[PDB]
RNA sequence: AGGAUUGCGACUUUUGUCAAGGAUGCUGGCGUAAUGGUUAAAUGCCGCCCGUCUUGAAACACGGACCAAGGAGUCUAACGUCUAUGCGAGUGUUUGGGUGUAAAACCCGUACGCGUAAUGAAAGUGAACGUAGGUGAGGGCCCGCAAGGGUGCAUCAUCG
RNA sequence: GUUGCUUAAUUGAACGUGGACAUUUGAAUGAAGAGCUUUUAGUGGGCCAUUUUUGGUAAGCAGAACUGGCGAUGCGGGAU
RNA sequence: CGCUCAAGCGUGUUACCUAUACUCCACCGUCAGGGUUAAUAUGAUGCCCUGACGAGUAGGCAGGCGUGGAGGUCAGUGAC
């Protein structure tokens, strides 16, 4: 038989979480039910994000949440993070807001609830909004990681070499400048 | 729970309207084929009286069959067989005949036998070995409710209406032919009428163009 | 179990409602045709026979 | 009406050269050879175990009776099989003493539970 | 000897290092010896710090 | 004694993985372009930024 | 040793022509090149400055930069199992305009005329290009055109 | 865990994940960075550069003590002041009563400009300062004392 | 094969009937070594001796008389990608001290390592014109009966 | 509209602001989902066939070109 | 083996034999696309539906079977 494509191919996606956590899999069952039933695009996005790894779920700073509120016509939207929400000390006037996430830090709990906010978890959000109405999903920065700078090293890529320490006398002389042979 | 019992009486009444629409259309298509055959036969007799030769219109539709099996096939003809959906040995399709499609058949002529079918061989293939492509998944054409659900936007509200598009070569041949899954045929019951299968029809073998004799070969395999 | 329209007949009549009208009037036969003219030739038989 | 059992391949898969040399036991073991004919599948040689020989899912782990066997060592271990006589049969262990078999066999026959062994030494 | 895309390490283990290895199993037991020594000294000296 | 060179199973290897086109983008890479042109081009984009800012008022 | 120079195996490629030696006609220099035009390449044996390597004879590419005497042309070439972008700098004497894109611009204007004209009259356009269809039926007249009976000739020695 | 490794799974097969032709011999290439200039040049031309050679001049008896000076951005600045005394100070200090921020006690050398601080008088104490860092503090109201 | 019903239909004046989304009906013999299971021999056809290096082994290529037990990718110091867990601009109790049912379990904190700033050989200097900037793509949400418009995180390209 | 480029210039050239034209997304056929990233194994002695072909009297000899096989592969036929 | 108006050589026309190939049905596994605890006992890792595919050395990953010791648990089995 002329096999055009590969046979018995895998889906190439995380179906369920690799984690064995009891409380997380309860949250999966709730959103997995909604994604089949509701027919609201919001629910199918949050179903994907619960399956992700620690690298694929970066931390969202509270200053990043404050920027999205300045968008023209998005003052009272329930901002749904899928990860951790860390505190930030490069800002002062944090407004009265409502947030939804898996985890909140000890600092970020105080910063929201001092202004008079609502630190909600994803199950409590699902009671108010099944379809996801007047929501606003936020995702943290992937490619600012210490491993990301070393990927795809070579001539003349403009990337960082994998080394321990540190300044001169360590990957500087021959092959990095015209005085000593050449500049890569 | 309640009123859904009354819907059983209702929903049946709307299908009685559709069966009348199928019956009148099938009567119209029968009148098209009978007039098409009689017009060509009498037109020859018209020309023969006035010291002239009627030349018939060239074939608008052709049916291909994979003869050679797998392996030891060069890459260029192997690519063309992949495009015409003849991946397995003994496989059908139908091809809308153009100048462009004729050049594809020249490349793969040792590995296939092909000719011009009629409203008879086409009727048997779509009933006995007919299968539809419905969100992938090779699903059979048991009921005509399946064909209306998918191909309802281009007319084609029945199995015979799908057959009409294949035979006449209408504007929606490209959509209607691609809907059909390639016909997985059996080996011929009588035989190939030869000692050797790979020599071209006119010399002795099976492959290449055979025009009128493809109808006999398919009915045995059907 | 996929039946087959050619055999069985109830599956045939599930499709093509015209199968009654085809079979009753005998359209796989149809008398048919015609005098007026057995209508002949001119110089075709000279080239054909030669 | 219970599905009739078909075993596909009843003959035992012996290892290659088990009868030839004494040290090679009859427990199955895959040939990892390059000259080997058992790996490459030649005509007129021993068969190999393959997933195609697997039994039907309707009738798996069932004997001639049509019952899945459970191992029992005492009277308290009979309490899962009280309302499941047609589906689950019992079997008493080898390490149980002679007098304790009479204790299990007595209360087993009350509820109508079929034991594969016993019989019971005598 | 070398070659993927890994950092160039510096492991100084080309002498007879296995002959001169120490493992501190005594950490837990040696703590009690010091607490015993500090206590027994205070008993000898008595009223002084 | 040893074989020198060949190109057998070479094109067959290449077509397994891909043989791909070079992607293409809108706004291509502006490298190896005339330096006198680029300096004036910078001042044009700076000036037109002032124009659109004044319009929105 | 093996020879792998810059102008290796260029005996007939950079050979000039039959009865077209010497100077070049002035229309070569007069032609205009804006950033975007498609152009085919032909090396000229007489002009030695800004000369292309043998591989790019007959290749086609888009112009990206323009200067005093030259034009920058990016050409995609195959190597290993992956296409790479390459940047050339050839003088005006070698480059000429491509006539492949020429026919496309004729088709754009004609379709716009047919859509605008027919919508206020016909209500039926048919603007997609048709492949060469098969024949229709017809009748051939035999009056003063009677068939000539042929036969295969016997073998002779010239 | 000894059971989870792949050497348990290889029991039965001859080569054990090393091939029949390659054999797995002792030291085919060398022993650690051997032949860097000869037959491992293609590895070191890629991936590393600047490996061989020597840039710069020597320092005899160098001490990590003269070279100290840990930096501090103006973004952080207010973190040195306590958490209780913050909502109080941010709302009305207004001169003659500004919160003194000694950077050296916390452990910082050079006060350094980056962030955009709020308009409150500060009075900072530090060893070193940037030119931009002083401009931002004077715009607010305060001053910089040297030590 | 399947194992309540649901669907498409046909024949029906009608109720109903049916070859219509996979076999039901009626009858006989035996109720056990008779049917099956393993095991040994006979008969038909087929079957060269394993392991190994090799483009290539039944080989006139190497090891193997036979059996039992033993017998071969382990542990460590620095590390890379991916994954789970805890806290998160911080993080790390266990050098050491306090206690104790005593190598355990529990508690304590100055330092110090890595991270929060880079670039230069060094002397050194040291990251907001603008809503932390525009353009093209972008999931999701918002307005709308729709057509379409508004707002656009991650990321990719691109000019500042 | 934009400028320090270019013009005898109120020209040109790049990047734009607003505007008109979506059945007829402007050849055929197919699409098995498309694009992309990290990481690491074995391998780096090859050989035979149909045409093209160099050395050689010629070779189950040596050496290249294009597809297909064996090596990694049983099964029916060529007795083997 | 034996064959001579062949059981030989060239050519034609029919029947017939037959592969793990082709068509159809049963069962196994792998992969994909769906449907469902809306109290509704027993494994949501469940319970069903539909469609395709299956050779393989060097190599990689997955799911299981067994051996010697350690913590828990069946108030497990045993001079009957």
């Amino acid at each position: 038989i002329d096999h055009t494509s590969k046979q018995h191919k895998r889906s190439s996606h995380r179906t369920a979480p690799k984690s064995d956590n009891v409380y997380l899999k309860l949250l999966v069952k709730l959103y997995a039910f909604l994604a089949r039933r509701t027919d609201a695009p919001f629910n199918k996005v949050i179903l994907k994000s619960l399956f992700l790894s620690k690298i694929n779920r970066p931390p969202v700073s509270v200053s990043r949440i404050s920027r999205a509120l300045k968008q023209e016509g998005a003052a009272q939207k329930t901002i749904v993070v899928v990860g951790t929400v860390t505190d930030d000390n490069r800002i002062f006037e944090f407004p009265k807001t409502t947030v939804a996430a898996l985890r909140f830090t000890a600092g970020a709990k105080a910063k929201i609830l001092k202004a008079g906010g609502e630190a909600i978890t994803l199950d409590q959000l699902a009671v108010r909004a099944p379809k996801g109405q007047n929501t606003l999903i936020v995702r943290g920065p992937r490619a600012s990681r210490e491993a990301a700078r070393h990927f795809g090293f070579g001539p003349h890529k403009g990337k960082a070499p994998r080394i321990q320490s540190t300044g001169r006398k360590f990957e500087r002389a021959r092959g990095r400048r015209r005085s000593r042979a050449f500049k890569v | 729970q309640k009123t859904a019992e009354q819907v059983a009486a209702e929903r049946v009444a709307r299908k009685a309207e559709k069966r009348a629409a199928i019956l009148e259309r099938n009567a119209a298509y029968q009148k098209e084929y009978e007039t098409a055959e009689r017009a060509v036969i009498d037109a020859k007799r018209e020309a023969k009286a006035n010291s002239s030769y009627y030349v018939s219109a060239e074939a608008k539709l052709v049916f291909v069959v994979r003869i050679k099996g797998i392996n030891k096939i060069p890459p260029k003809p192997r690519k063309v067989l992949q495009l015409l959906r003849l991946n397995q040995i003994n496989s059908g399709t139908f091809v809308k005949v153009t100048k462009a499609t004729s050049e594809l058949l020249k490349l793969i002529e040792p590995y296939v036998a092909y000719g011009y079918p009629s409203y008879s061989t086409v009727r048997q293939l779509v009933y006995k070995r007919g299968y539809g492509k419905i969100n992938k998944q090779r699903i059979p054409l048991s009921d005509n409710s399946i064909v209306e659900a998918n191909l309802g936007n281009y007319g084609i509200l029945s199995v015979d209406d799908l057959i009409h598009e294949i035979v006449t070569v209408g504007p929606h041949f490209k959509q209607a032919n691609n809907f059909l899954w390639p016909f997985k045929l059996s080996n011929p019951s009588g035989g190939w009428g030869v000692p050797r299968k790979f020599k071209h029809f006119i010399q002795g073998g099976s492959f290449g163009n055979r025009e009128e004799f493809i109808n006999k070969l398919v009915k045995s395999m059907n | 179990q996929k039946k087959n329209p050619l055999k069985n007949k109830q599956v045939l009549l599930r499709l093509n409602p015209y199968a009654k009208v085809f079979a009753a009037e005998k359209l796989g036969s149809k008398k048919v045709d015609q005098a007026n003219k057995i209508k002949p030739s001119a110089t075709a038989l000279e080239t054909l026979k030669h | 009406l219970h599905p009739k059992i078909v075993k596909k391949h009843t003959k035992k898969f012996k290892r290659h050269h088990s009868d030839r040399y004494h040290r090679v036991s009859e427990n199955w073991r895959k040939q990892k050879g390059i000259d080997s004919v058992v790996r490459r599948r030649f005509r007129g040689n021993i068969s190999e175990p393959t997933i195609g020989y697997g039994s039907n899912k309707k009738t798996k782990f069932m004997g001639p009776d049509g019952r899945k066997v459970v191992l029992v060592s005492n009277v308290k271990g009979l309490t899962p099989l009280l309302m499941h006589t047609k589906t689950f049969a019992a079997e008493i262990a080898h390490n149980v003493s002679s007098k304790n078999r009479i204790a299990i066999l007595a209360e087993a026959k009350k509820n109508g539970i079929k034991v594969t062994n016993a019989k019971a030494r005598l | 000897a070398i070659s993927k895309n890994l950092p160039i390490l510096k492991n100084h283990f080309r002498k007879h290092w296995q002959e001169r290895v120490k493992v501190h199993f005594d950490q837990a037991g040696k703590k009690v010896s010091r607490r015993h020594a500090r206590a027994s000294k205070a008993a000898k000296i008595a009223p002084r710090p | 004694k040893s074989k020198n060179h060949t190109a057998h199973n070479q094109t067959k290897k290449a077509h397994r993985n891909g043989i791909k086109k070079p992607k293409t983008y809108k706004y291509p890479s502006l490298k190896g372009v005339d330096a006198k042109f680029r300096r004036n081009h910078r001042f044009a984009l700076h000036g037109t930024a002032k124009a659109l800012a004044a319009k929105r008022a | 040793g093996k020879s792998h120079g810059y102008r290796s195996r260029t005996r007939y490629m950079f050979q000039r022509d039959f009865r077209k030696h010497g100077a070049i006609a002035l229309s070569t220099y007069m032609k205009v090149y804006k950033v975007g035009d498609i152009v085919d390449i032909k090396a000229n044996g007489s002009i030695h400055k800004g000369m292309p390597h043998k591989f790019y004879q007959g290749k086609t590419g888009v112009v990206y930069n323009v200067t005093k005497s030259s034009v920058g042309i990016i050409i995609n070439k195959m190597v290993g199992n992956r296409y790479l972008e390459k940047r050339l700098n050839l003088r005006v004497e070698h480059i000429k305009h491509s006539k492949c894109r020429q026919e496309f611009l004729e088709r754009v204007k004609s379709n716009a005329a047919k859509k605008a004209e027919a919508k206020a009259q016909g209500v039926a356009v048919q603007l997609k290009r048709q492949p060469a269809q098969p024949k229709e039926s017809r009748v051939v007249s035999t009056e003063g055109n009677v068939p000539q009976t042929l036969a295969p000739v016997p073998y002779e020695t010239f | 865990p000894t059971r989870l490794t792949k050497t348990r799974k290889h029991r039965g097969h001859v080569s054990a994940g090393k091939g029949r032709v390659g054999k797995h011999r002792k030291h085919p290439g060398g022993r650690g960075m051997a032949g860097g200039l000869h037959h491992h040049r293609t590895n070191l031309d890629k991936y590393h550069p600047g490996y061989f050679g020597k840039v710069g001049m020597r320092y005899f008896h160098k001490q990590q003590a003269h070279f100290w000076k840990p930096v501090l951005n103006l973004d952080k600045l207010w973190t040195l002041v306590p958490e209780e005394k913050r909502e109080e100070y941010l709302k009305s200090a207004s001169k003659s009563a500004a919160p003194v921020i000694d950077t050296l006690a916390a452990g910082y050398g050079k006060v350094l400009g980056k962030g955009r601080i709020p308009d409150v008088p500060v009075i900072v104490k530090a060893r070193f300062v940037s030119k931009l860092a002083e401009e931002k503090i004077k715009a607010a109201g305060g001053v910089v004392e040297l030590i």
